[PDB]
């Protein structure tokens, strides 16, 4: 690991250029996990406590 | 709304500091903001608006497709870490009207100082209702952008809580 | 380890099942074995409250060891040799451990071996 | 330089 | 190339990527400065309020006070018992009542069972 | 139980032939002794309740009802002396002859021994409750909200009054000590599936059970503080005490007839805390929350086990107690914005630094933090239904996150968070308020030291 | 202090009638370990500043 | 935050500090008073650089709406000392 | 004070109504629409874009900062619903239906080769471990009247 | 001393004695010489002092006896005075037989912690007294529900001597 | 629990590998930590996660 | 100074009272402290009544 990260870490003082792949976007973006249920679960939820209990 | 001249320089502005992201050190940045650069030189002094938008709208579908995931954010920007770390700090000033009388013996010129601009703010509150009902148009107001103090002595209308405001690090 | 690609990527009927082990009866070869001989007794290791998986054959040394921390309190760097010896001794009983499974992947590759002679003549 | 802390009465 | 953007109620289209916004007309430009005439209008009305030395109290928002009675008050007679509120008022008031009916009567029906053939563990369950 | 109604009733006199300026500061001082002096009913024994005499007696299920009622008489004066101070004179003795009577008919309701005194003791609090909510009321709906809770109640309660003449007739007594003697299984017939009904459908009505709450989030809305806080932490509790009673007379047709309001209840537990995560007036919200608590009584009744009975005694107790503080200190909002809507004031714990850690106790209380006797309630009716069913389990955990999740978002949206910048007029805690919320959050607290007192006859 | 823990519980996770996909999972989050512990000495000690002017 | 405070010179240094290490702008001619575009005849896409020199020099972002209404950098010093609260 | 007059009602039917509600929520008549008249309650109340209050702008002079909200303006059915602290629909970097599969397919992914690593465990090569005189059967639980079958170990 | 023994036995205290090997001093002892000087001194002089002042006011409480009076099942039916007397009685024996309960469960759990790693089998005799009272506490008090009472404690009594009864009969079937 | 703490020790410590908030950074390293103790106990190693939970 | 104040009220007049409290109040209830038994190994010496265990049996070799 130690020598991987070291070349990597290395190659982004070169000056070529950054092509953002969807594994990059995987992991940086937490695997989509925050972005899905915490917008999902909360929108079904709130919405049913409001369109079919209270109303 | 904004018009084609400002569209283009918040694209700049945008490319240029997610660009910034991707690239980290500062000499390879300085590398890819001058060849971003030349691309919005290309076309500095196109003619043809048709053309010109159709840059612009291309531009765009480039940066969503190349924009960085996790952009850098200042601390104190909209979704920064800092943001809004203060605003539990930031009491306004009609608070220390309900003082008690021995909490303010304890601040006397401070308070002292106070009951001056209250004065200056009473004062001056019939003549700034009269500067604005007078320059705004028959309907209404159109915009949002107060006038200045015309008059010598007078102070510009609306300014007590843009005046007043809380500091940025109250405590 | 090189046994689970056997015993899965490959032939399993000759490569012992862990779970079943042991299949053939101990005394298959071995004319005569000498049962194991446990060196402490049940009252001992009772008295001691050694964990229940910590009463194998080898808990005459953990049992020494365990003494001698006690009685070399303050000094937790000494009772080093005694250490060793449990650690020796739970050594040989994996290796024990280790004979036992090729004892059965052997004799498994007899009955692989020993049945098509028995088939293939007729 | 030692300002004024704006903060809601305490003595209550 | 460049794949379009697929928006979705929890992700709004940008508005860098939206057609609207480049196909600027003479309609268009009207209707956004007769708005912004709206929110000076009001923004106006509240600011005489807002920096008056003489008031104490809380400026009354109407439009609080509409979404307030949208909400409560004024659902009952914007109702139409039809085939739409009827249907989902039954299977979303009627029905889980229903489903957990089945679910607790077979549970309980299913232990009672065992209980009198005296093949349930209790042996120990003397707390109830 | 005249040592008590007597001192009671002489709260009148005292109102009436006190000086003007005097009537709360009297009221209040002798209502506070005789709530020191309810705790002689503590006297209670493991074998025998307190049989004082053949028309009152007290068990440890009525002894903390009579507690709680006799202590939240000073509470309700505190918390009206406010909005009543520009009333006329004699007006504001007449609403608090109005809670004085309401008091007097809750200690005849609890100790109450035989049936039918407790009916009609029972159906007196209904006149000086109408009458609070209707004419100290501030919005218009309180006339509305006064018919819905008084038609709700005797939808209900008229034919209990048929129901508990015919068993009369046929036992012969209506004395609660002699129905545990003579008390006769109900064979199953479609005759007593209908005494069942008539004999339980008053006090659900009352709990509320789910479906037939409507009249709840009326009444407890629109009524003023006081009416509030007595609806809500003592009426309420009419109705699981009368279950607790009259469910001894039901056997064993109660193991079948209590299904359909287990699932009402259980599923009404999710539907009304639900309910709360978009209730945009806050005494609404809080109304609310007292269906979803008042549906783990109406279970725990009705499974009928030791264990559902004494959590179902430190509910009814513990929800008396945050209820009515949570009313307060929303009132405590609303005497300074007038105004009910939750999202109008924010940011108030820049404002009012103290009074935003009562809202924090209130709200921990409210979402049974352990060891809090809301917590011990909440938990003891947990075991129980989960022997009766372990798939209740489920319907009850999901409550605990809805429950969790309604009662920090009440405190979130209206203490956290930037305050309103044209609301100045929020003045600091007046002492009255913070003495308030003390007496209401501390005996709370206080009996997490000694819960057993608050858990029933079972115990 | 890390190694008296970690490394044990490596050796144990091996040597045990396990998961075989868990122990796969286990040693590559081993390497990744040290891939984003190499990330915070890189970009936050080695290199040059790029940190505002006045700190 | 333990911070140095800043001052209203100190700003102003700074600002043309960093203005002199900009090529496109000659040092002799740059003043408090020298508008961009009307006096160093620098384009806006130049001026938005210029803007983004500066939120990179006192760490905080300068909203768009009103970074392309800085021309001067008189200005800045003023729109720096507005949200930093320095008064002298 | 408030009136009837300037409160919700029922939905606009004739084109009249319908610029006396626009000019009643203070919206201009074109931007103006209802719900549909479904009967479920909305009455003529605006169906406003559904969008949290994180796309607002951030730096805007809002009359309520943290709602980003303006005195006066009109305020979505849902608003409780969208504030910053509870359901965000602010774009994403990847398009949503991109994000389900790959989120998806890891989970799925995974949970197929823990089952496959379930039924393909792996093992060190050796012996069931032996455990002294009847596996302990006195010490781990057993009946001391009982005789157990005799457990007997061996050496190699 | 303060406790009764037979209810709740304690086995003998074997300590093993201290046989050092090492140089070093043990910090437990000296340790434990400065809590008896500076802890345990003070605390005993306090309560000396304190036990001395209750010699001179020494006064005492009994422990109430109920005389046994007819059970439920010799109460005529509807017979209010007679079922009274047995209903307090059977919930007396109901709460005792709780407590009993109580103890052979302390029991349990006093030997599982003093046993240590040996528990299994060195407190089969507590757990085998915990299974057997347990097993007469459900017979008697379990299924009866919140509204308990002497009859449908006896009504159950009755039910499950007919099960038995019924069972004698098709065991001795042969 | 050694298929849970399989899943969690890989996840967050993918996750960490482009996190560019140092304090994130150090937060996913604990979930994976955490992921290892819980791995530690799906293998019968209860002494081994507690080891590691002090060091 | 202000160290051995603390040492006083904050250690030694707790620990007083915790003493008291388990000496007298909490020690005197059955099954309240319950302390495991003390290990014995092969070679110890009881204090309780001078009993002595007898050691192990011989270990017949390893080396290694
Ligand atoms: C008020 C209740 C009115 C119920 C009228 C329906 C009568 C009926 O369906 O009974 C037939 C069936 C016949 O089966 P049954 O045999 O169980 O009916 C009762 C039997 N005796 C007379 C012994 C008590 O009864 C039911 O169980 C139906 C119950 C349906 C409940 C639906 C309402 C839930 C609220
Ligand atoms: C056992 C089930 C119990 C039932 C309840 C739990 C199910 C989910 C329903 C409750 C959540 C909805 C409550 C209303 C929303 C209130 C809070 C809110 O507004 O959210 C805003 C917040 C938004 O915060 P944010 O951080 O994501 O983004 C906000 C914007 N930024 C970050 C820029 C500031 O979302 C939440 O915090 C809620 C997320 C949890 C909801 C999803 C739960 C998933 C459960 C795991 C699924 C996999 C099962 C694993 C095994 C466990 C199950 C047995
Ligand atoms: C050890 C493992 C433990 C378990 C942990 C792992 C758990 C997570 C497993 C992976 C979860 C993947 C989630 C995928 C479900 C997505 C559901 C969905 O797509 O609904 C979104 C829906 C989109 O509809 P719309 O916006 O109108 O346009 C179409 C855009 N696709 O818009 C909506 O929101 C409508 C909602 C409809 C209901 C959706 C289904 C419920
Ligand atoms: C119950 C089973 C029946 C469910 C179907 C409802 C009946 C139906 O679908 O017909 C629709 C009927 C006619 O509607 P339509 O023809 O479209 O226009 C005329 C409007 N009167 O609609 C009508 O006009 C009247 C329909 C009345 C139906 C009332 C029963 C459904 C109400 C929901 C159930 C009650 C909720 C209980 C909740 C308790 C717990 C919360
Ligand atoms: C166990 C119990 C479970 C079942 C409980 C069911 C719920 C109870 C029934 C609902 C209770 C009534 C709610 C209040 C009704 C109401 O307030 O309607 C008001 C309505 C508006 O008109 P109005 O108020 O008169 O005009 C002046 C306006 N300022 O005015 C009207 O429209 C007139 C309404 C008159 C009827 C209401 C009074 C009777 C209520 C009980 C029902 C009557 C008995 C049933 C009939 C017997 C058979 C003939
Ligand atoms: C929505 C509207 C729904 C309205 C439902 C109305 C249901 C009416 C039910 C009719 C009453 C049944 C009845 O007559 O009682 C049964 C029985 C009568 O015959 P009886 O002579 O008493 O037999 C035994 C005598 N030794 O008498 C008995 O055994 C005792 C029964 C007395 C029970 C009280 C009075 C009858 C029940 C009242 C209604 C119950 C439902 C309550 C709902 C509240 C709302
Ligand atoms: C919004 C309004 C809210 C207020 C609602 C009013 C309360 C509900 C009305 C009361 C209903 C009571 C049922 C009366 C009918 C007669 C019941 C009956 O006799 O059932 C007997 C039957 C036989 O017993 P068994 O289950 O086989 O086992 C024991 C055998 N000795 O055993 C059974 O059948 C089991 C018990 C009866 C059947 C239960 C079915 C429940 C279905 C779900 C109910 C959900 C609530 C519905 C409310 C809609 C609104
Ligand atoms: C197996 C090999 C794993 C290699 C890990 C690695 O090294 O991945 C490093 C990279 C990112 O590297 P970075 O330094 O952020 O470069 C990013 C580009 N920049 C420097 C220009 C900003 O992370 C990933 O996308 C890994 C996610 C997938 C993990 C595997 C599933
Ligand atoms: C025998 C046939 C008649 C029945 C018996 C009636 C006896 C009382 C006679 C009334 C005398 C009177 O005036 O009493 C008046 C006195 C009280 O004094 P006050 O000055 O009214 O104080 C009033 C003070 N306020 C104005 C602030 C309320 O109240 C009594 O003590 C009445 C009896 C209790
Ligand atoms: C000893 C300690 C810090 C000393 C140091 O490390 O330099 C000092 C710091 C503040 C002191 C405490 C505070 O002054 C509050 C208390 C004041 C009284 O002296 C009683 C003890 C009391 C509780 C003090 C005990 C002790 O002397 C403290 C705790
Ligand atoms: C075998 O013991 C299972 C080992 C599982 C962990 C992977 C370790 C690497 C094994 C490589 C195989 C070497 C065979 C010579
Ligand atoms: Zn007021």
């Amino acid at each position: 690991g130690f020598i991987l990260a070291l070349e990597i870490s290395n190659m982004t003082k070169n000056l070529k250029y950054h092509y953002p792949s969807n594994a990059f976007k995987f992991s940086t973006l937490l695997g989509y996990f925050p972005t899905i249920m915490h917008r999902l679960a909360p929108y079904m939820n709130l919405s049913m406590s409001q369109k079919s209990a209270s109303s | 709304y904004l018009t084609h001249q400002q569209k283009v320089l918040r694209l700049y502005k945008r490319a240029l500091r997610h660009l910034e992201s991707w690239c980290i050190h500062r000499d390879k940045y300085r590398y890819f903001a001058c060849l971003l650069r030349a691309r919005f030189d290309e076309h500095k002094n196109e003619k043809d608006m048709v053309k010109a938008t159709q840059l612009l709208r291309e531009a765009e579908e480039e940066f969503w497709h190349g924009q960085h995931p996790q952009p850098y954010i200042f601390p104190e920007s909209p979704g920064g870490t800092s943001y809004e770390r203060y605003e539990c700090y930031k009491v306004p000033e009609w608070c220390l009207d309900d003082w008690h009388p021995s909490e303010k013996a304890m601040y006397p010129d401070y308070f002292a100082k106070r009951e001056q601009w209250k004065k200056l703010r009473r004062e001056s509150w019939e003549r700034e209702v009269k500067q604005l009902q007078e320059e705004t148009p028959v309907g209404g107001p159109r915009t949002e952008a107060l006038p200045p103090a015309r008059k010598q002595g007078d102070l510009p209308p609306l300014w007590w809580h843009i005046v007043t405001r809380p500091r940025e690090r109250p405590m | 380890g090189a046994h689970l690609a056997r015993r899965y990527l490959g032939d399993a009927s000759v490569e012992p099942d862990p779970l079943r082990m042991p299949t053939f009866p101990p005394d298959y070869g071995f004319p005569e074995r000498k049962e194991r001989e446990m060196v402490a007794t049940q009252q001992e290791m009772n008295d001691a409250q050694l964990v229940l998986q910590q009463r194998d054959y080898c808990a005459h040394y953990l049992i020494r060891f365990l003494k001698c921390k006690r009685d070399s309190f303050p000094n937790f760097l000494a009772c080093k040799h005694e250490r060793h010896d449990w650690d020796y001794c739970e050594h040989l009983d994996y290796v024990k451990r280790m004979k036992e499974f090729e004892r059965e992947r052997r004799l498994l590759q007899r009955k692989k071996r020993r049945e098509q002679r028995e088939a293939d003549m007729a | 330089k030692r300002l004024f802390i704006i903060k809601p009465s305490g003595f209550y | 190339s460049f794949p379009k953007y697929e928006a979705s109620r929890l992700s709004s289209l940008p508005t860098t990527l939206d057609p609207a916004e480049y196909d600027i007309s003479s309609e268009t430009r009207k209707a956004q400065a007769e708005r912004l005439a709206i929110r000076s209008r009001l923004k106006r009305e509240y600011q005489l309020q807002y920096y008056d030395p003489s008031r104490r109290g809380v400026i009354e928002d109407p439009a609080l006070v509409r979404w307030t009675y949208a909400r409560s008050a004024n659902i009952y007679p914007n109702f139409r018992p039809n085939t739409k509120t009827s249907l989902l008022g039954a299977l979303f008031g009627i029905g889980p009542l229903v489903f957990w009916y089945y679910v607790f009567k077979t549970d309980r029906d299913r232990k009672e069972k065992l209980i009198q053939e005296g093949k349930l563990d209790r042996t120990f369950n003397i707390s109830y | 139980m005249l040592k008590y109604i007597i001192p009671t009733i002489m709260l009148m006199p005292l109102t009436w032939l006190s000086k003007n300026n005097m009537i709360w500061v009297n009221s209040t001082a002798h209502s506070l002794l005789i709530s020191f002096t309810s705790l002689l009913l503590m006297n209670q024994f493991g074998d025998n309740s307190l049989n004082f005499s053949l028309l009152f007696f007290s068990d440890s299920l009525s002894t903390p009802l009579l507690i709680l009622t006799m202590w939240l008489l000073p509470l309700m004066l505190m918390a009206s002396q406010h909005h009543l101070s520009k009333e006329n004179l004699t007006r504001k003795k007449l609403f608090i002859t109005m809670l004085i009577s309401l008091q007097l008919f809750l200690i005849m309701t609890f100790t109450a021994m035989e049936l039918i005194l407790f009916y009609i003791l029972f159906e007196a609090t209904l006149v000086p409750t109408l009458i609070i909510i209707t004419r100290w009321g501030n919005q218009t709906e309180r006339l509305n909200a006064g018919l819905y809770f008084l038609f709700y109640t005797l939808a209900g309660s008229l034919p209990l009054l048929v129901a508990l003449i015919y068993i009369q007739n046929t036992v012969g007594s209506l004395n609660f000590l002699m129905l545990q003697y003579w008390v006769q299984p109900v064979h199953n017939s479609w005759s007593n599936v209908f005494m069942w009904l008539a004999c339980m459908m008053a006090f659900m009505v009352k709990m509320p059970l789910y479906g037939l709450h409507l009249w709840l989030p009326k009444a407890h809305v629109e009524a003023p503080i006081a009416g509030s806080m007595v609806l809500a932490a003592v009426l309420l509790k009419l109705g699981g005490y009368g279950m607790l009673r009259i469910t001894l007379i039901l056997n064993p047709m109660t193991d079948f007839m209590a299904y359909p309001f287990i699932m009402l209840s259980l599923w009404g537990m999710i539907m009304t805390s639900s309910i709360c995560l978009r209730q945009t007036d806050l005494k609404s919200l809080i109304a609310y929350s007292s269906v979803s608590h008042m549906a783990l009584v109406i279970v725990a009744i009705l499974i009928q086990t030791p264990w559902s009975y004494m959590g179902a005694t430190a509910l009814m107790i513990a929800h008396g107690l945050t209820s009515s503080m949570l009313f307060c200190l929303a009132n405590s909002n609303y005497e300074r914005i007038h105004s009910r809507t939750m999202i109008l004031a924010r940011g108030l714990q820049t404002l009012l630094p103290l009074m935003a850690t009562w809202w924090l106790l209130a709200s921990l209380t409210n979402l049974a933090l352990p060891p809090t006797i809301n917590l011990i309630g909440e938990l003891f009716v947990v075991m129980s239904t989960f022997s009766w069913s372990n798939i209740t389990i489920i319907l009850m955990g999901v409550n605990m996150v809805i429950t969790a999740l309604y009662s920090l978002y009440m405190l979130i949206m209206t203490q956290r968070g930037k305050y309103t910048y044209h609301i100045n007029n929020i003045s600091p805690s007046f002492t009255r308020e913070n003495a308030l919320m003390s007496l209401h959050i501390l005996p709370l607290l206080l009996l997490t030291l000694n819960p057993k007192i608050i858990l029933g006859p079972l115990y | 202090t890390g190694f008296y823990s970690k490394d044990l519980i490596i050796e144990a996770a091996n040597t045990s009638y396990t998961n075989a996909w868990a122990l796969l999972m286990t040693l590559i989050a081993t390497s990744f370990t040290a891939i984003y512990s190499t990330r915070i000495i890189f970009f936050a000690l080695l290199g040059q500043p790029r940190f505002p002017t006045l700190v | 935050s333990d911070a140095p405070p800043l001052t209203l010179e100190g700003i102003k240094d700074r600002v043309l500090y960093v203005l002199k290490l900009y090529d496109k702008i000659d040092p002799e001619k740059l003043s408090v008073n020298s508008h961009f575009m009307k006096d160093l005849g620098l384009d806006s896409l130049d001026q938005v650089e210029i803007i983004m020199a500066m939120e990179d020099e006192f760490g905080f972002e300068i909203p768009d709406i009103d970074a392309e209404k800085l021309m001067c950098p008189q200005e800045i010093v003023d729109y720096i000392a507005d949200k930093k609260d320095v008064y002298e | 004070h408030i009136t009837k007059d300037m409160l919700p009602g029922p939905y606009p039917k004739t084109p009249e109504e319908r610029a006396a509600a626009a000019k009643k929520y203070n919206m201009r008549v074109e931007d103006y629409e209802p719900y549909p008249d479904d009967g479920t309650g909305y009455g003529d109340y605006p169906k406003l874009p559904d969008r949290s209050q994180q796309e607002r702008d951030p730096w805007y002079d809002w009359d309520h900062p943290d709602l980003r909200l303006n005195w006066g303006e009109p305020m979505h059915w849902d608003l409780d619903m969208y504030i910053r602290n509870r359901v965000d629909t602010s774009p994403t970097p990847v398009n949503w239906n991109l994000m389900c599969k790959h989120l998806f397919g890891f989970v799925a992914f995974m949970l197929f080769m823990f089952w496959v690593g379930e039924t393909y465990p792996a093992y060190q090569p050796v012996g069931p471990k032996q455990y002294p005189y009847n596996n302990l059967y006195l010490e781990r639980g057993g009946d001391p009247n009982k005789e157990p079958e005799p457990v007997v170990h061996y050496e190699i | 001393d303060s406790w009764d023994k037979d209810v709740y036995p304690e086995p003998p205290r074997r300590t093993p004695a201290p046989s050092p090997q090492t140089s070093l001093p043990n910090p437990i002892t000296y340790l434990t010489k400065a809590f008896d000087l500076l802890v345990d001194r003070p605390v005993t002089l306090v309560r000396e002092f304190i036990e001395r002042q209750h010699a001179k006011n020494k006064y005492y409480y009994y422990h109430r006896e109920f005389r046994r009076v007819p059970d439920i099942t010799e109460c005529q039916e509807k017979d209010v005075l007679c079922m009274f007397e047995a209903e307090m009685q059977w919930r007396r024996d109901y709460k005792v037989d709780q407590e009993i309960v109580n103890i052979i469960q302390e029991r349990l759990k006093a030997c599982q912690q003093r046993e240590g790693e040996s528990h299994r089998q060195n407190c089969a005799k507590e757990l085998e007294q915990f299974t057997q009272v347990v097993k007469a506490y459900q017979d008697r008090y379990h299924d009866l529900g919140a509204h308990y009472s002497a009859r449908k404690c006896l009504a159950k009594q009755k039910q499950r001597m007919l099960a038995e009864r019924k069972a004698a009969k098709e065991a001795a079937a042969a | 629990t050694l298929c849970l703490g399989a899943i969690t020790t890989l996840f967050t410590a993918m996750c960490a590998l482009t996190q560019n908030d140092i304090k994130k950074i150090i937060a996913f390293s604990t979930s994976s930590q955490l992921g290892l103790m819980m791995v530690t106990i799906g293998i019968n190693q209860p002494y081994l996660a507690f080891l590691h939970i002090c060091t | 100074y202000r160290h051995s104040i603390f040492a006083f009220t904050h250690v030694l007049i707790p620990v007083w009272i915790i003493h008291y409290y388990l000496k007298y109040h909490v020690t005197t209830k059955p099954y309240t402290i319950v302390e495991k038994k003390p290990r014995i190994f092969p070679g110890d010496t009881i204090l309780e009544t001078g009993e002595v265990i007898p050691p192990m049996k011989e270990f017949p070799d390893q080396h290694h």
